[PDB]
């Protein structure tokens, strides 16, 4: 519901306040 | 993956979840 870029910070908070529970881990594929 | 995409372009949190656990 947001037009935000996300890359850094900004993709990462968004995993943070999007799982939370299930929790999340930045991926990082060839 | 997940960077590349969101941050090559603006995506939705709902993918995000796809990133989950």
């Amino acid at each position: 519901f947001v037009n935000q870029h996300l890359c850094g910070s900004d993709l990462v908070e968004a995993l943070y306040l999007v799982c939370g529970e299930r929790g999340f881990f930045y991926t990082k594929p060839t | 993956g997940i960077v590349e995409q969101c941050c090559t372009s603006i995506c939705s949190l709902y993918q995000l979840e796809n990133y989950c656990n």
